[PDB]
């Protein structure tokens, strides 16, 4: 361990988001991003945007 | 489909315990044999 040193970030799947609650997220208000999320029926989408 | 390895990473970290369960199951082994020689001997010595 010692010699190497292996960092691996706690949301790598970009899908994790959507079952922890430790780490907050959000987007730019009145943007096409919200609005994305506020339209897109994908199942983890609707988790994000719920 | 359910393999879906995901959360805490053992990669990232210690031996887990199957990478050294041998051992174990040797120590156990020689316990048994240890207690059973010692039952031998003891049924030997014993009834005289
Ligand atoms: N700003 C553009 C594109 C999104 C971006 O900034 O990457 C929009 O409102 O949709």
């Amino acid at each position: 361990f010692l010699t190497v040193e292996r960092m691996v970030s706690p949301i790598e799947s970009a899908e994790d988001l959507s079952k922890q609650t430790e780490i907050a997220y959000g987007t730019l208000d009145s943007g096409s991003t919200k609005e994305f999320f506020r339209r897109s029926k994908i199942a983890v989408f609707d988790k994000m945007w719920t | 489909c359910g393999a879906k390895d995901s959360g805490s990473k053992e990669k990232t970290s210690a031996l887990s315990l199957s990478n050294v369960a041998g051992v174990f199951y040797i120590l156990v082994g020689g316990l048994g044999l240890a207690m059973l020689v010692a039952l031998i001997e003891f049924c030997y010595k014993s009834r005289a």
